[PDB]
This record gives C-alpha cells, structure tokens and sequence, in this order.
C-alpha cells in the first residue's frame, strides 16, 4: 500500500555530526 | 507569479501528492537521510495546511502577498519538474549515480530549502517577512537601507544593490554568487535566503572574498550536496586521512558542515561551533585533520 500527502507523518532522521576534531 | 486562490494550492497538493507516490517505489532505495523528499513535501503540505488555516476568510490579503505569491508558484514548477524528471529518466532513475538521480537528489536539497525558508517567513503560519530578524548587524543594515521591509527582491534588483556596496568583479562572478545565494533557485532573493549567505561567508566588510576564498576557488567547497553524498564522495579516500571537503548544512541552514577521513579510517561529518570557518579549516590543516581538500595533494593557505 502506498501513502497518499497527507498520511505521511514525517520520520524526522538525524544525520550523525560529531564534534569537532581540534 | 499569478494570485494564489485556494484553487492553486489544490492543484499544488495534487501534483505534490503525485511526487510521494512516486517516490515510494522500492526500486528507488531512497534513503531517509535530510534531505528527504517523503519527509519534506508532507511536512510542506502541513505547513500549507497551517498557513491557509490562518488566513480563513483572508485569503484575498494572503492570495496578494508576494513572497507567498513567488513561493507558491516555484513549488508548482518544482514539483512538475520532479514529475518530468521521472518521466524522462524512466529506468535511470533507479541507478545510484546516473544523473536522473543525482537531479532528484538536488531537488530533494531545494524542497529543504524552501521549506525551512516558508517556515522562516510564515512562523506559526502567520505572514512575518517584514519583521524578519536578519543575524548579522551590518548585513541588516545594508538589507534595510536597499528594501526597507521587503522579504523577496528579484536576483537583478540584488545584483545591482550589492553590487555598490560589495563590487561583482566580473558576469561569471556574478553568475556564481547567483548559483550560491539562491538556495530555492526561483531568481529571486528573499530576506531568508541572504540571512543564510551572510552568516556563512560573515563577516560582512570583506563579505566577496570570504566567498571567493571559501567557496569560489577552493577545492574543498561542494556545492549542493548532502550529508550522503559528502560521505559517497570520500570513500574514495578512505586510505588517505587528512582528506576533507565542507559543504552546507542542510538542517542547520547558515552553518557548514566539514567531512572528512580519519586516520582510523571513519568518514566523519562536523558543524564548526563558535569559531568561523576560515579558523576551523587553518586549525584543523594545522593539526593534521584539513590537509587534502576533495583528496588533493595541495591545500589552499588561507591565512
Ligand atoms: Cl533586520
Ligand atoms: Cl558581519
Ligand atoms: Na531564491
């Protein structure tokens, strides 16, 4: 079954940006 | 760009709708890494949603604003160029690096763009673009000297105004300071979209050769990438640490991003944090982790 606009609820991922290096 | 009705953004949604359904297809693998277009044309559409719930019984005052005006008409046209490009690449599409799918990925990037732009113009659904708060005291000065209030000014209108105060050497100049500063890529300049160049290349008393340092001739800077394709892009040296490339954050717009290999062999991604990005990339040359920009032997000195 595919999703229609407006029953998608966004997942909301982070990408992983670590701390930096000096 | 023609009046909005509740008409238009209907025949939006429709063609948005159009956009989720095709990009629901197992065959295309997409990630759910920002930018995301599963996540970002539906979190649109809500916003839309908040927007017209605002203005009911207004809409002939919000129908004449012309940010929303501008806006409205670039997310139709961005949206059928995503159904055109599905169209036209037909089984390309489905290949991790033919140019169809880099296409969808840098429209994926624009949708980001735009949106957080929307929810920067329009917090809470409520139109605030003549109130905008630009970050950087001396770019709003020259914001409010040249526009007043304005939110939205056409590139021509910027390129002239800019020109007097920070001089364009050159059409090419000009023509990449376009390809840099319009994140929404409509020809047109909005009080968000120069708050972003203006903290990524501050200060502002030398605003051009920031850039032209940082991003015009140097190697390391990539335009209109992600997260995923910075670390696509430096597997390829992943036996050679010190290699490093910096883009854009997508999330935290007027930030960078700095990618690069470590000696232990991971590919990592950082936001520099209370220091600009000229001293992030001097010190981490100086301490062994910015040598090779996009895994070239030479490093520019930007000191
Ligand atoms: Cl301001
Ligand atoms: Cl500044
Ligand atoms: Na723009």
């Amino acid at each position: 079954h595919v999703l229609s606009l407006d029953q998608i609820r966004a997942i909301r991922n982070t990408n992983e940006y670590t701390e930096g290096p000096t | 760009p023609g009046t909005v009705d509740k008409k238009m953004v209907e025949k939006c949604w429709k063609l948005m709708d159009k956009v989720v359904r095709l990009c629901q297809n197992p065959k295309l693998a997409l990630k759910n890494s920002p930018p995301y277009i599963l996540d970002l044309l539906p979190d649109t559409y809500q916003h839309l949603r908040t927007i017209l719930s605002r203005y009911e019984g207004k809409m002939e005052t919000l129908g004449e604003n012309e940010y929303f005006r501008v806006f409205m008409e670039n997310l139709m046209k961005k949206t059928k160029q995503t159904i055109s490009l599905f169209k036209e690449g037909k089984e390309r599409m489905y290949e991790e690096n033919s140019q169809p799918r880099r296409n969808l990925t840098k429209l994926s990037l624009i949708f980001s763009h735009m949106l957080a732009e929307l929810k920067g113009i329009f917090p809470s659904g409520l139109f605030q673009g003549d109130t905008f708060r630009i970050t950087k005291a001396d770019a709003a000065e020259f914001w409010r000297k040249a526009f007043g209030e304005k939110t939205i000014v056409p590139w021509k209108s910027f390129r002239q105004a800019l020109h007097e105060v920070h001089p364009i050497s050159s059409g090419l100049e000009a023509m990449a300071l376009k390809s840099t500063i319009d994140l929404t890529c409509n020809d047109y300049i909005s009080v968000f979209e120069f708050d972003i160049f203006t903290r990524l290349f501050q200060p502002w008393s030398s605003l051009l050769r920031n850039w032209n340092s940082l991003a015009v001739t140097h190697p390391g800077y990539m335009a209109f990438l992600t997260y995923d394709e910075v670390k696509a892009r430096l597997q390829k040296f992943i036996h050679k640490p010190g290699s490093y490339i910096f883009r854009l954050s997508c999330t935290r717009l007027g930030q960078w991003a700095i990618g690069y290999v470590t000696a232990d062999g991971n590919i990592l991604q950082t936001i520099p944090h209370n220091k600009p990005l000229f001293q992030a990339l001097i010190d981490g040359f100086r301490e062994g982790f910015y040598l090779f920009p996009d895994g070239r032997n030479q490093n520019p000195d930007l000191t």
